[PDB]
């Protein structure tokens, strides 16, 4: 998963 | 709260002005042009697939 930014 | 997103791959790797390390992400879902690049403090449990970019590089 990742945080998208 | 921040939002989580499934990865399907990473695809390559660079470093920033400051030094950290970049990935470019390929969301699962999603395909090329939806790409970015993710601090690596953004990769939640990507060690495998980090393994698997730097294998094929
Ligand atoms: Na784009």
């Amino acid at each position: 998963f990742a945080f998208k930014a | 709260g921040e939002e989580l997103y499934e990865v399907e791959r990473i695809v390559d790797k660079r470093k920033n002005k400051k030094g950290k390390t970049e990935y470019l992400v390929r969301w699962k879902g999603y395909d090329s042009e939806d790409d970015t690049w993710e601090p690596e403090q953004h990769l939640v449990n990507c060690e495998e697939y980090i393994h698997d970019f730097n294998r094929r590089h």
